[PDB]
Formats: C-alpha cells, structure tokens, sequence
C-alpha cells in the first residue's frame, strides 16, 4: 500500500481503454494489468498504465475482496468516472 | 481468466 501511482485516462470513441486485467478474489490472485495494447488510452496516458501493475483502487473503490467479474464491471461503470476519466491506483 | 477493457 506504498509506492502507488494514480492513473487517469479517458476512454476511446468506442468507450474502451486498451488494457486487459487478470485476477480477482474468486481466482485467489491479485488484480494485474496483463496487456496494454499500442496507441490506446491506457498506453498514451501520462503516467502510463504498464503490464504487471497491480490494481489497488478503481475510481476510489477498494478491489481487495472483489471478484474478477466485479472488477471488470467497476471499469465499465462510466457513471463512477470523475470528470469522464477512469481513475486507477496501482502498484508498479 | 483475463478480460479486455
């Protein structure tokens, strides 16, 4: 819960971010960014979202005891975006 | 399992 980076990104015209997430409570694995595809919002935002980053918060929500499907639903919950941006707190 | 967002 230290050396954390706050990442802010707006989605594309199709409402996608360009990253993959693996893990969650049900899989007994931490939530990890498995891919960051080129030229996408997760690739072009500064600070950049990187592969291997562990997701800690999504729009301020603690994901520790949440299932993989709940994490994905949190990412897609556009109404929870502060000023239309998805906020992530990650551990590189 | 990994999901595309």
């Amino acid at each position: 819960h230290d050396n954390l980076v706050l990442i802010r990104m707006k989605p594309d015209e199709n409402g996608r971010f360009g990253f993959n997430v693996k893990g969650g409570y049900d899989q007994k694995m931490p939530v990890i960014v498995s891919r960051v595809a080129p030229g996408t919002p997760a690739d072009l935002c500064v600070p950049r979202l990187n592969e291997g980053d562990q997701v800690v918060l999504i729009n301020g929500r603690d994901i520790a005891e949440h299932t993989h499907d709940q994490v994905v639903l949190f990412i897609k919950a556009s109404c929870e975006r502060h000023s239309g941006e998805l906020m992530l707190l990650v551990r590189p | 399992i990994e999901s595309d967002v």
